[PDB]
């Protein structure tokens, strides 16, 4: 629970009970950044606009 | 493509011939209500992986219903699939049964 | 436009289903210490969406 919120503090990840009882993370529109025992990852890149 | 209906698209993640496909894979009927009409359920299948077979599953979409305006909502996984793995845990039940994990 | 008169126009501003001023719903007229005697309930329609 804390380590979650923690997370929370910098970027908007939402926390959902699944089926099983896992504890699923989301992020923003339905990125499931960590579903079951597995989390996505992340990258930074300069804008394809400028 | 319109207000109030939605079609579908899948992608196989891990099959290494999955060319993301372009096409419309399902579309959910809703009336203007914004109850699902029909289409609320479907079967899709997945690629083929490692010489072991595909996978083709059910997909089901029950009690869905469409707003006015808003909060696009979908977060969640539910399947009848598992991975062969390991266990270790006894636990004998009060009506003597006995469960694994 | 005149004493113990009044009527109404009604917008939806969610739903512009609303019109220039057409039908008013209705119109209301009352008495030297106030009391309502005509058109005390009105009905309107909001565009809908959903």
């Amino acid at each position: 629970d804390q380590l979650v919120s923690e997370l929370n503090k910098i970027v908007g990840v939402e926390v959902s009970v699944q089926d099983g009882g896992t504890y699923n993370l989301t992020m923003a529109n339905g990125y499931t950044l960590v579903q079951g025992s597995t989390a996505r990852q992340l990258a930074a890149v300069p804008s394809s606009a400028d | 493509t319109k207000d109030n209906e939605w079609a579908v698209y899948t992608h196989d993640s891990s099959d290494p011939a999955a060319t993301a496909p372009t096409t419309a894979s399902t579309t959910l009927k809703f009336n203007e209500n914004g109850i699902l009409e029909s289409g609320g359920t479907v079967n899709i299948t997945t690629g083929t992986i490692n010489g072991a077979t595909a996978a083709t599953f059910s997909l089901s979409f029950l009690n869905s219903m469409q707003q006015n305006t808003g909060a696009n909502n979908i977060v969640a996984t539910n399947q009848n699939g598992y991975k062969p793995g390991d266990l270790v845990s006894y636990q004998i039940n009060n009506d003597g049964t006995v469960v694994g994990n």
